[PDB]
């Protein structure tokens, strides 16, 4: 029943006061984009940075298996938008947050489906 | 220097026509740095400006475009250049990248290993190479044409580049190859392009635009590299990141360029003219299959 839990290990290293994963690939873009979370091209709005997806995926970056049956990555080959105030830790952000399945924004960071 | 608002500077045609002898490269602005936008890597800025310049050429952009990117890994195990290529190329473009060292990538498929172990069944529409051997910068021995990965690259162009396809191959003062220059004469047009962000470096991208498969002009590769160094030595390029701030027209324009399969005997002067204008790709359109040769030992 043993499985490595890297998500939990990273969250705990962050809480311990560890330096977040660096060298996430930040893109140049207009910053007039839709602001959605994970897109086929950079979509950062005025409050977001856009990064190359693979460089922000914990499983990609650590060379470990993706936690799902067929091991698919939903960041690789896409761009992930990160609020500018959290862009110092894109990996942590994507791991600790969730995408609204209806509007495509980050829940709590642009998703307005609950007001 | 209205050049500072361009993505970079291309080698003027009058310098291509010279017959200079090879001198040491000595750049006036050597050691200056452009100031990059906050938190932007050199490799992202550099590939952005490369793509911005390529937007001004007659690149063939077919449906289901095929792009292969050599030398794509970084020292930190990611692929910034590939990420700019994915951003630039039309959605759905098949992008394959490769490097000697392990890295994680946004490309559709990645091969790890020396490029000489890379084989593909299909032909490609655009070949990008950032490969560079840092051992090559030995200032105390003569600067002769280098082989290594350049031998692979010339063969790869000749065998696996679609007619009408294009290339961009990084060179420097000491990392260069006479046959690659001579191959530039097999395209409808060619240049050496220096990005404004890295203009303090002798690096350039040798760009071949619209491959024709036959010599259109004869080019002496030893002379042409000497011409390139002469141009660089006498034409200081002001470092600049200006173009990085306007990305509104960055994406490569979807041209829907026609793909045809043709045998060597039916490529007339009329087809050659279509190729030369970026309006025709000649290759099959089967499945894209790639592999890496693995040597087995104890
Ligand atoms: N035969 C081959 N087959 C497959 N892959 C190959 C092959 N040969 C090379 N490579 C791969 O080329 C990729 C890019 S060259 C790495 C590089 C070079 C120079 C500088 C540099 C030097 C001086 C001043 C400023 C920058 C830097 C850097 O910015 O630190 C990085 C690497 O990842 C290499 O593994
Ligand atoms: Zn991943
Ligand atoms: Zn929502």
């Amino acid at each position: 029943a043993f499985a490595v839990d890297a998500a939990k290990a990273y969250k705990d290293y962050l809480a311990s006061g560890g330096q977040p994963i660096t060298n996430c690939v930040k893109m140049l873009c207009t910053h007039t984009g839709t602001g959605q979370a994970i897109t086929v091209t950079p979509e950062a709005n005025m409050d977001q940075e856009s990064f190359g997806g693979a460089s922000c995926c914990l499983y990609c970056r650590c060379h470990i298996d993706h936690p799902n049956p067929k091991g698919f990555c939903d960041l690789k080959g896409k761009y992930v938008q990160i609020p500018t105030t959290c862009a110092n830790d894109p990996v942590g952000f994507t791991l600790k947050n969730t995408v609204c399945t209806v509007c495509g924004m980050w829940k709590g960071y642009g998703c307005s489906c609950d007001q | 220097s209205s050049q500072a608002w361009q993505p970079g500077v291309a080698m003027p045609n009058l310098y291509k026509m010279q017959r200079m002898l090879l001198e040491k490269c000595d750049l006036q602005n050597y050691g200056d740095s452009a100031t990059l936008p906050k938190g932007i890597m050199m490799n992202v800025a550099k590939y952005t400006q490369l793509c911005q310049y390529l937007n001004t050429l007659t690149l063939a952009v077919p449906y289901n475009m095929r792009v292969i990117h050599f030398g794509a890994g970084s020292d930190k195990g990611v692929a910034p250049g590939t990420a700019v290529l994915r951003q630039w190329l039309p959605t759905g473009t098949l992008l394959v990248d490769s490097d000697l060292n392990d890295f994680v990538s946004d490309a559709d498929s990645t091969l790890i290993g020396d490029c000489a172990t890379v084989h593909t069944a299909n032909k490609w529409d655009l070949i990008i190479s950032d490969m560079y051997d840092p051992k090559t910068k030995n200032v105390t021995k003569e600067n002769d044409s280098k082989e290594g990965f350049f031998t692979y690259i010339c063969g790869f162009i000749q065998q696996k580049l679609a007619l009408g396809g294009s290339v961009a191959i990084k060179i420097t003062e000491h990392s260069w190859n006479a046959d690659l220059y001579k191959l530039m004469g097999h395209f409808a047009w060619w240049t050496a392009f220096v990005t404004n962000v890295n203009a303090s470096s002798s690096e350039a991208f040798l760009i071949g635009c619209n491959y024709l498969g036959k010599p259109r002009e004869q080019i002496d590769g030893y002379v042409m590299h000497a011409n390139y160094i002469f141009w660089r030595n006498t034409n200081p390029i002001q470092l600049s990141s200006y173009s990085l701030f306007d990305m509104s027209k960055f994406p490569l324009k979807l041209r829907g360029t026609a793909v045809m399969s043709l045998k060597e005997g039916q490529i007339n002067d009329m087809i050659l003219s279509l190729l030369s204008k970026g309006r025709l790709i000649i290759r099959e359109n089967n499945r894209v299959v790639i592999s890496s040769d693995v040597l087995v030992n104890n």
